[PDB]
DNA sequence: ATCAATATCCACCTGCAGATACTACCAAAAGTGTATTTGGAAACTGCTCCATCAAAAGGCATGTTCAGCTGGATTCCAGCTGAACATGCCTTTTGATGGAGCAGTTTCCAAATACACTTTTGGTAGTATCTGCAGGTGGATATTGAT
DNA sequence: ATCAATATCCACCTGCAGATACTACCAAAAGTGTATTTGGAAACTGCTCCATCAAAAGGCATGTTCAGCTGGAATCCAGCTGAACATGCCTTTTGATGGAGCAGTTTCCAAATACACTTTTGGTAGTATCTGCAGGTGGATATTGAT
């Protein structure tokens, strides 16, 4: 037989490795797209610092790392080990994000 | 008079006068009227305070109208917005028109 | 693309940092939508704060500001 | 001749002036900034009471309670955000009962 | 032979009747005891304007109906229809009190 | 003359049917047993919170007694505004 | 200019600072004298706290020069300036390994 | 050479000074020192804004470090309020009794 | 148990981004000295409202019994999601060039502040009279649940 | 679908708490009119850094395959938790009291603002040298997962 890990071995891995690292996980160019795509909605011909589209990738990214967290509680919450939309919505619900 | 309290104000003649225009043959209890008071209170604070942190940001040491109506378009959602920007624009305009 | 173009494994990895292990294919659009509306509230409120200071330039102060405002008190962008 | 009277307003342009003045914004205040905010603190209360005197009139009451302030507040999608964390005393909580609770 | 209400109906009919009405819940001096039992341990020789106790009751309970719908969510979310403390641990989480 | 008993256990004046009240109130139709000594104990920390911060006020102004608005601006400040009472 | 307020204070933080940014802050008409010198105290005290619990980090991860990293796992590793910091997002500070003890094999 | 100087003050040469006391041999990275400037900003903030408030409560128009040290106790966790009452108390101490 | 395929770890090495150190320069910031203004503590006390007691009564809490139906356990399996591999498409980087526009600077006036009177007004106070609706009754209709 | 126990509805009614109506008074508020000051808009523009290319280089994303193992359905039953009943206590309500302590008012001075004048310093900029550690290497050994 040639060689696997087990489902559920490398994603512990992964979130071993990125639980200790602190790099952007959002490739840079995507996000600078749709930052300034939602941005041109709002007022048109902007540009923008690029510290500015630095801060809105730190502060996006962090506010999602964190829902993941109250999410993957939410899943745990109903016995389960895989997330699922109810668990995002659960949690953004009880923060007062869509309530 | 008893050693004269302090005035007391509130914006309970305001509101009512408001309660006529909209509802003429509506009252408004006491309790009522107490939330109201808190209410534009509030709202006051909020409006003043993101009208303050503008001119603050910005190195300006007078609030004015523009300033007010940043913090409206900051603090109010959608459509209270809109109407709040255009009552305060049309009131300030016909203000200025006199004299 | 655009918001497509914020992708399933860039997704998972942010799922990964977050503790999660096993994810729902459902996920990654829900996940779309939810980062949509984080950015248009935060940058509606840093594009106010533009258009108030007359610029055509959105600074990361802007942004600093709009999200200490949504209470998101960022650190590292107040020079 | 009132500053509100040459304003088109209800509210007091004069009160809410000096309020600006004594919270400390501000150095200065300029003339138009308290016209303004009388303005929008008057339509936003015309809007709760017109809310509210609805809610009252459904209930067939004619005078406003806490409850119909409440009532106003949460079935109306923009005041319910605008006043999302403030609590209005005497005021309940809207009818709502989760569907998974109901028989059959 | 006498007449029963099945289990859950008289849960039901009370629920519509306490949303409905806006009374306070809990009975009133054992809630002034309380507030001045926790206060006492603060600070000795305090007293209490009586709008004070009320204005605590008031928030009091309408933190704790607030919880109480979370808390619901959270049952429902794990297929139950009977709130547990675990349910109130995961609201509390989720809404940054606990954790 | 002067009284003031002791002020013990009060939180269990925090009923079992008080609890069940503001529960129904919430949309809540049952309730496990535990859930009753839960309640009190996360009433006990929000009170705890309010009211240090309404006596932090009260002490500030060099008063006895702890008014409405201490306790207005205490519940404010921990993000609980309360409309009714004043200010 | 004789001696600073700072030095006479015992302070390393700039009480002249603290009391120019505290008037042009629009806090109250007026500012006494010792409210700066509190300030800058308060200021300096609870960034010695921080930089402290961030270099024992940096100790720990072998290293001798603090960056956000650090700041991040003094502060979230601290029951009290991670509830200070509640609602704070600092910078490339990622966060503390943690694996919920059910995602664990077996 | 005085033009485009606009100064842009920071607190990032206090802070290293108080590092030294504390870890002498340890350095602090740039993004890292704006961390540190940005937590002296938001904390001198939060501070005084309560001051702020305490001030206008109580129709005083002056903030004192009676003012200060009130903040303090509303806004820094227990331990942390404790010691720095007790730092700012001897700050004003060693001031008063100087010169 | 064995043992292979990977991952992961530590020791060392070295380029370089980014930190450090030195020198020059200068506005703005900070201290110090003098003249004036005032916020708000002290003292005294008027007057509100808080704590406390009384006594009566019934709403509601407590404690119990009983059994309906919920949660929690078990088992089962269909299928969705993880792992792995093969491509190839686009992000990254980087070095370099116009040029938008933020940011510094000098001007200058429309509007802000200071102030001195003068009039208007909302708040309080006292006293006196309406009115919306809570809560009680009594009887008709609707819901629930046993057959 | 029928029947009966019980909740629920609604019309009706009447006390009365709270809402409302006048008069009367005034201290603070608000308006008016000048004189005196200046914040920041305007216009010009210099240099920073932002958008846009070019262009490998390859990293990483996408599509497919396959099967482990998870989620969720179905089944069972013990016992928790809701409903109802009996009993009676302690909350609520009504009313009265002294008196603590809050809040009004006037006095008055330690400490603040307000200006000026002198000295200092933190920030910017230029140039030059130094260094912590990322990232690459090798080789040990730990982990994972098949027998
Ligand atoms: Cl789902
Ligand atoms: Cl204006
Ligand atoms: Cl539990
Ligand atoms: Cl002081
Ligand atoms: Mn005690
Ligand atoms: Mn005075
Ligand atoms: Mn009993
Ligand atoms: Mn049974
Ligand atoms: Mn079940
Ligand atoms: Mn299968
Ligand atoms: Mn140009
Ligand atoms: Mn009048
Ligand atoms: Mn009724
Ligand atoms: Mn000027
Ligand atoms: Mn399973
Ligand atoms: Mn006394
Ligand atoms: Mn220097
Ligand atoms: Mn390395
Ligand atoms: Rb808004
Ligand atoms: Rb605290
Ligand atoms: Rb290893
Ligand atoms: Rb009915
Ligand atoms: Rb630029």
């Amino acid at each position: 037989k040639p060689h696997r890990y087990r489902p559920g071995t490398v994603a512990l891995r992964e979130i071993r490795r990125y639980q200790k690292s602190t790099e952007l996980l959002i490739r840079k160019l995507p996000f600078q797209r749709l930052v300034r795509e939602i941005a041109q909605d709002f007022k048109t011909d902007l540009r923008f610092q690029s510290s500015a589209v630095m801060a809105l990738q730190e502060a996006s990214e962090a506010y999602l790392v964190a829902l993941f967290e109250d999410t993957n509680l939410c899943a745990i919450h109903a016995k389960r080990v895989t997330i699922m939309p109810k668990d995002i919505q659960l949690a953004r619900r009880i923060r007062g994000e869509r309530a | 008079k008893k050693r004269r309290k302090t005035r007391k104000e509130s914006y309970a003649i305001y509101v009512y006068k408001v309660l006529k225009q909209v509802h003429p043959d509506t009252g408004i209890s006491s309790k009522a009227m107490s939330i109201m008071n808190s209410f534009v209170n509030d709202v006051f604070e909020r409006i003043a305070g993101e009208a303050s942190r503008l001119a603050h940001y910005n190195k300006r040491s007078t609030i004015t109208s523009r300033e007010i109506q940043t913090a409206v378009r900051l603090l109010l959602p959608g459509e209270l917005a809109k109407h709040a920007v255009s009552e305060g624009t049309k009131a300030v305009t016909k203000y200025t028109s006199a004299k | 693309d655009n918001i497509q173009g914020i992708t399933k494994p860039a997704i998972r990895r942010l799922a990964r940092r977050g503790g999660v292990k096993r994810i729902s294919g459902l996920i990654y659009e829900e996940t779309r939508g939810v980062l949509k509306v984080f950015l248009e509230n935060v940058i509606r409120d840093a594009v106010t704060y533009t258009e108030h200071a007359k610029r055509k330039t959105v600074t990361a102060m802007d942004v600093v500001y709009a999200l200490k405002r949504q209470g998101r008190t960022l650190y590292g962008f107040g020079g | 001749k009132t500053r509100s009277s040459r304003a088109g307003l209800q509210f007091p342009v004069g009160r809410v002036h000096r309020l600006l003045r004594k919270g400390n914004y501000a150095e200065r205040v300029g003339a138009g900034a308290p016209v303004y905010l009388a303005a929008v603190l008057e339509y936003l209360t015309a809007e709760i009471l017109e809310l509210a005197g609805n809610a009252a009139r459904d209930n067939k009451k004619t005078r406003i309670i806490p409850r119909h302030l409440q009532l106003a507040v949460r079935n109306d999608e923009e005041l319910n955000k605008l006043l999302g964390r403030v609590t209005i005393a005497q005021g309940g909580v809207l009818p709502n009962i989760q569907s998974v609770l109901l028989p059959k």
